[PDB]
RNA sequence: UUGAGCCUUGAUGUGUAGGAUAGGUGGGAGGCUUUGAAGUGUGGACGCCAGUCUGCAUGGAGCCGACCUUGAAAUACCACC
């Protein structure tokens, strides 16, 4: 229906700029949505390989509509002052799944770069989708207002696709029109800032901003 | 494009060359399976992709990130643990990666510093790609795909079971390339029929040495020779490569000729007369110097090794006689209330599941270990020829002629006793590597090694459990025509279907519950009967 | 001319070698000797290598 | 009418639990659907046979995410795929 008219009213195949999709690709949005944004670039890197592998730490202050509430786990009191500072819940490392029985793991990763109380679960289970700190991206420090203001300032993590392409929230279309290419402008760099060491040809293959039930278009 | 690559290889020991200039090609995900004479090499180029051994002269290239684990075709030694523990030593390199990172924290326990910031980018440099969390979690899961239970210790398992816990500690690392050296050994029926389903799902690539002619045509996509020094693919299902081979085989046979008939009548001229004035051309007698230095060739045939067995004085009538028998291992009865005989030439065939209680039903016979109840009572002029399903009758560091025939010389073949090693030419042993200690040899040849000895004593009795598990079908063919004229009591074991068509009369068929049920026949015919079963209501 | 020659390559780090030959035939195992390292000026262990 | 690459347009993806043959990362909550279903059978096709895919007209507006009982959850755009 709707997929059988918009099918015709984008042209994906096509090529266009940095500024001539905004109003292109907004006109799909007569469906009433929260419309969650799922802006798509392709990367060029050797995927399959282990050393190109990425994974990116940002900041954005447009944030993306829909804080998390990330739980901190520290060995002993880690989570007796930050789960007040940023935080659903204070993770005790002493009781490391005893706020989260249900749920073993937060939203976000824990912030206790002092603390080594535990590797986390001793089963894999607090990995389901990679939530250890670790200083590659940075996840791992003592400060809890580094987390804390993770809140405040938006802490979105990347994401390496077994055939190399990095998905996040941009901040739903919701919002303006300019901030969308502030919010490119901010990844474009920051990622390139982010490119890892092995490559061949060009870099970003390609750039696309799309919704999980929202039409795209090529950016470029 | 490409997986493994191998170009201008070269592997001789202080021998013959094993490998020649020879070339592989991988593929993703292909089920390549290799095809050669016994003591040709198949195992040595396992451990040459393996990254374990050799390759003197001649460059591997595999890309990095390519994990490689193989199965190997003997049993282990290190039996004496458990089965948890034996799967578990299958990851070895990925318990480096899994370690630091649980051990680094130390470091960053205190306060964060460079060397210990930049750390959680090392111990997770390889994370990315693999699992590495869960390897408890998975080695358990296997068994629970597999059938094996964690905490049982490995020295008790069957031959059956110990072979697939060999199969599990091989694949706990998830290759991405597997290297099954004779996958179907100790397997029953079931066993196989699942693991057919097991490797094709398989997502890697496949590499495997199977004897078994009905497992290569359903799985194999390409296929290998490794002849002589030299391997060649073929396209095809697997009966191509036959027709094809010997197409190879012949040719050769037929050009091998035609270079004797040259050399036999340039040697006819190097002796002949001069005649007056003449020279007699060194172009020639250079050539026929260049014809005698090339005889120094491989030898196109192996050999069809020939083999006799030793008749020996008629046993009593009564050759085993056990009623009332009943053993049972503590949690499931093997044998619950047995009665048979077995007379003298009669030809038995012990079949069933795995770890059923075929081995232990022959060390009852010949009282390896004591029945619970019921008592039995053995033959009066029996000589007993013993072939165990793990050889463990020969010392694998003791050469090869001082295990063949117990470290004595005078070997007795057909009447009397006018021959000493000289029973290896029959069996195409070179009389040059006669002080090999076993261990060297490959399976095919241990295995003969050990039936070269037992058919070299007098005998009226054969037990053999799985005699055939690596020998090639040109030398399997003669086994199936001695066993059969074999004059004396045969109980054989064994997993295959064609070669007990060929040799036994009778069967022992295997059900739970500690019973066993005798039908007539071969075992096609033995089966007939167990589909018509009415159990005397 | 059964024996073929190989070398045992130093386990110290230090590239260094001593050649000699061996019965590969009826040697199947692999020599480790203890032997000088003038490298390093000490006695390290020499496994066997091409 | 034939053999390689593209560009989409179409379908393919069973270790098991289990709703059932269940591809990664999605990010979500609710969409679809009425240009008219659950259905009726149809026809090539599929089987690793328990099904999942669409023509063909009669009828044609009711089914799904939801709790999870899992390694990873919902045939619910499109991203080189
Ligand atoms: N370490 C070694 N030292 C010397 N000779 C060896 C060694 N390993 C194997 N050989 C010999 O070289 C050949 C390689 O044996 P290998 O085990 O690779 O044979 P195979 O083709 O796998 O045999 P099978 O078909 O019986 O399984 C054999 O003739 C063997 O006797
Ligand atoms: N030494 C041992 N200690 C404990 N249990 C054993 C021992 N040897 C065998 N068993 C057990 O006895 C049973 C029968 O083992 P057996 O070796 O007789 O098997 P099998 O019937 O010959 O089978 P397969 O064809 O698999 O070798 C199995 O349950 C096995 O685990
Ligand atoms: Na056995
Ligand atoms: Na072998």
């Amino acid at each position: 229906k709707r997929m059988r008219v918009i099918r015709e009213k984008v042209d994906a195949t096509k090529q266009y700029d940095i500024n001539e999709a905004i109003a292109l690709l907004k006109e799909l949005a007569t469906a009433k949505f929260v419309e969650s944004v799922d802006v798509a670039v392709n990367l060029g890197i050797d995927a399959r390989k282990s050393d190109q592998n990425v994974r990116g730490a940002t900041v954005l202050p447009h944030g993306t509509g829909r804080s998390v509430r990330v739980a901190v786990f520290t060995q002993g009191a880690n989570a007796e002052a930050a789960k007040a500072a940023g935080a659903e819940l204070v993770g005790m490392e002493d009781l490391a799944d005893q706020i989260k029985k249900g749920e073993m793991n937060f939203d976000v990763v824990i912030a206790s770069p002092d603390a080594m109380r535990v590797v986390g679960q001793l089963g894999q289970v607090l990995g389901p989708r990679g939530l250890m700190p670790n200083p590659k991206v940075g996840t791992v420090t003592p400060n809890v207002a580094e987390a804390v203001k993770n809140a405040k300032a938006g802490q979105v993590r990347y994401r390496n696709d077994k055939n190399g392409i990095i998905h996040t929230t941009i901040g739903k279309v919701d919002f303006d029109a300019d901030k969308l290419k502030e919010n490119l402008e901010a990844l474009l760099v920051a990622l390139k800032k982010a490119k890892p060491t092995q490559a061949k040809g060009v870099y970003i293959k390609k750039v696309s901003i799309s919704t999980t039930m929202g039409a795209g278009v090529a950016v470029d | 494009m490409s997986l493994i690559s191998m170009h201008g290889a070269w592997l001789s020991f202080s021998d013959a060359p094993l490998l020649d200039n020879a070339e592989l090609h991988i593929e993703d995900n292909e089920r390549v399976c290799l095809v050669g004479r016994n003591g040709a090499g198949k195992s040595t180029l396992m451990k040459i992709l393996n990254r374990e051994q050799g390759l003197d002269d001649g460059r591997i290239i595999y890309e990095q990130d390519l994990i490689v684990a193989r199965l190997q075709q003997d049993p282990p030694r290190n039996v004496e643990g458990s089965v948890y523990d034996f799967v578990a030593e299958g990851i070895e390199e990925q318990a480096e990666y899994l370690k630091r990172y649980h051990d680094i924290s130390r470091l960053v326990m205190n306060d964060p510093s460079e060397k210990n910031l930049n750390e959680l980018a090392k111990v997770q440099e390889q994370l990315d790609h693999h699992n590495l969390w869960q390897l408890e979690n998975r080695i358990n899961e296997v068994l629970a795909q597999l059938g094996l239970d964690p905490n049982v210790a490995l020295s008790s398992l069957s031959g059956g079971w110990l072979r697939k816990a060999a199969l599990g500690r091989a694949l706990v690392s998830n290759p991405r390339v597997l290297l099954l050296d004779q996958p179907t050994n100790h397997l029953d029926i079931e066993t196989i029929d699942w693991l057919e389903g097991f490797l094709k799902t398989f997502n890697g690539t496949i590499i495997f040495i199977s004897h078994d002619r009905s497992f290569i045509r359903n799985m194999a996509t390409r296929i290998v020779d490794l002849d002589r020094g030299k391997l060649v693919t073929y396209p095809g299902n697997y009966d191509q490569y036959l027709l094809e081979k010997e197409e190879a085989l012949r040719v050769e046979e037929l050009q091998n000729a035609e270079f004797d008939r040259k050399l036999a009548q340039e040697e006819v001229w190097i002796r002949q007369g001069i005649k007056a004035r003449r020279t007699r051309n060194e172009g020639r007698v250079r050539a026929l110097k260049a014809m005698r230095r090339e005889r120094g060739e491989r030898r196109e045939v192996m050999g069809t090794a020939k083999m006799q067995v030793e008749e020996a004085s008629r046993s009593g009538k009564i050759v085993f006689e056990m009623e009332d028998v009943c053993y049972q291992v503590n949690g499931k009865q093997l044998v619950k209330d047995f009665s048979a005989q077995v007379l003298r030439g009669d030809k038995i065939a012990l079949i069933g599941p795995n770890g059923c209680g075929k081995t232990t039903l022959l060390k009852l016979m010949l009282g390896q270990l004591q029945a619970d109840s019921g008592r039995i009572h053995v033959g009066t002029k029996l000589e007993v020829a013993y072939f165990d399903q793990h050889r463990a009758e020969l010392d694998p560091d003791k050469t090869v002629m001082d295990n063949l025939a117990e470290g004595k010389q005078e070997v007795m073949v057909n009447g009397k006793p006018r021959h000493v090693l000289g029973y290896l030419q029959d069996f195409l042993f070179h009389p040059k590597r006669a002080m090999t200690p076993v261990r060297a040899l490959s399976g095919g040849e241990r295995n003969r090694l050990l039936l070269a000895r037992l058919f070299l004593k007098p005998s009226n009795l054969l037990i053999l459990d799985q005699p055939t598990n690596d020998l090639d079908v040109e030398t399997l063919e003669l086994l199936e025509e001695l066993i059969d004229s074999y004059q004396g009591t045969v109980l054989l074991v064994s997993h295959d279907r064609q070669f007990v068509d060929n040799t036994v009369t009778e069967c022992w068929i295997f059900e739970g519950g500690g019973k066993i049920g005798r039908y007539v026949g071969g075992y096609h015919d033995a089966r007939g009967q167990q589909e018509q079963y009415v159990a005397l209501k | 001319g059964i024996r073929e020659k190989i070398k045992l390559v130093s386990s110290a780090g230090t590239g260094h070698f001593y050649t000699t030959t061996k019965n590969k035939r009826t040697k199947p195992e692999k020599l480790e000797l203890k032997k000088f390292d003038p490298v390093v000026r000490q006695h390290v262990i020499y496994k066997e290598a091409k």
